[PDB]
């Protein structure tokens, strides 16, 4: 259709007229020397003025900060474990861990815990 | 918990959250299913060993 | 497989757009901008104030 | 509040380990922190011993047990690291004296 | 309200304190005791050698 572009055409008319006015405004000009100084001085003053001018909603922020800290902590700790096969530390430590823990079928443990998972506190009391 | 070599504490921690979500009465059934499924799926992605 | 690179392509889309959009800005305009950067040296001077101003572990350092 | 406390204890564990604080200073801090949360819970609900509050207490217990467990292992690693470094330092001086 | 809240918080504190006395709680104390003796001698050795 031709009548659904009328608004766009009307709005675009104003662009062409301004483009022509700037050419004449610049051509009518050695006043540029005086013109430049005004901006050169106003910029400093503007910069100086700018320089002079220069419940639950709390627990949530605390939680965010502490979570970031915890992630950082787990990092820089995983790295030492990465070297277990070479360090011989985490070997001298594993020796002590095993020696102290002696005072298995993993699948069996999971079933044992799951069978009473959602009633532990109820049974304890 | 598992960084110290104690899996039982990790299982207890998982169960504590699962049971805390289950017994709440201020949420609907579909939300209870959604939270439980999301947590259970996310739990597998963090295991660091085949045991 | 095409579907492995979906995330990489999605991330790469953003680079192209702003590469073209930054160029358009310059064509639409300049002396006043230069002055502000020079004033920024004051911040370096302000940061220059601090800059201008500039029991086993103890045994280990002493040993070193 | 519960989520903040859970992360706070774990984050404080390593901070205390790095400073070489004795276990008693950690235990007193843990008790003091638990007391504040327990007192605050008295107004945010009746704390009547029903299923939800029982589950809340169950989570609170493990939130303390985990940090109490990790505190020992961190020091266990640190002691071995320091021992190895000290043994290397002791071996350097022997070669220094041998050369001299 | 305060009278009932005090009893409940006291009961909670008592449960938390008594939980560590039953079985599976005492064995945890034994593990802690030996772990303390482990690094407490490595620290002394490092201090002497340094």
């Amino acid at each position: 259709m031709i009548w659904m572009f009328a608004a766009a055409a009307a709005q675009m008319i104003q662009g062409g007229l301004q483009y022509a006015q700037d050419a004449k405004n610049q051509r009518r000009q050695a006043d540029q020397k005086y013109n430049e100084a005004v901006r050169s001085a106003s910029a400093r003053q503007i910069t100086e003025i700018n320089t002079q001018r220069s419940s639950v909603e709390q627990n949530l922020q605390e939680v965010g900060v502490q979570l970031a800290a915890a992630e950082g902590n787990l990092m820089q700790n995983a790295e030492l474990t990465e070297l277990s096969l070479d360090s011989s530390v985490m070997n001298t430590v594993d020796q002590a861990r095993n020696s102290i823990r002696e005072l298995t079928d993993w699948a069996a443990t999971g079933s044992a815990v799951g069978q009473i998972g959602t009633s532990m506190v109820a049974n304890k009391l | 918990a598992q960084q110290s070599g104690d899996t039982e504490q990790a299982l207890q921690n998982v169960n504590s959250f699962i049971s805390s979500v289950t017994h709440d009465d201020s949420i609907t059934a579909e939300n209870k299913i959604k939270y439980t499924s999301q947590f259970v799926v996310n739990a597998f992605a963090n295991a660091n060993s085949t045991g | 497989m095409i579907w492995m690179f979906a995330a990489a392509a999605a991330q790469m889309i953003q680079g192209g757009l702003q590469y073209a959009q930054d160029a358009k800005n310059q064509r639409r305009q300049k002396a006043d901008q230069k002055y502000n950067e020079a004033v920024r040296s004051a911040s370096a001077r302000q940061i220059t104030e601090i800059n201008t101003q500039r029991s086993v572990e103890q045994n280990l350092q002493e040993v070193g | 509040a519960l989520a903040s406390f859970q992360l706070g204890l774990q984050n404080t564990a390593q901070q205390y380990v790095n400073s070489g604080k004795t276990p008693e200073e950690f235990n007193v801090h843990v008790q003091q922190q638990t007391n504040q949360l327990l007192q605050e819970a008295g107004a945010q609900g009746l704390n009547l011993n029903d299923k939800d509050w029982q589950a809340w207490l169950g989570s609170v217990e493990h939130s303390r047990n985990t940090a109490n467990a990790s505190y020992q292992d961190l020091n266990l690693k640190r002691a071995a690291v320091l021992q190895e470094q000290s043994w290397g330092a002791r071996g350097n001086a022997a070669i220094a004296d041998f050369v001299t | 309200k305060t009278a009932q809240a005090a009893q409940q918080t006291a009961s909670a504190k008592g449960y938390l304190e008594g939980q560590q006395d039953s079985q599976q709680g005492r064995e945890k104390q034994v593990r802690n005791f030996f772990t303390k003796e482990a690094y407490e001698q490595g620290y002394n050795s490092a201090s002497v050698n340094s």
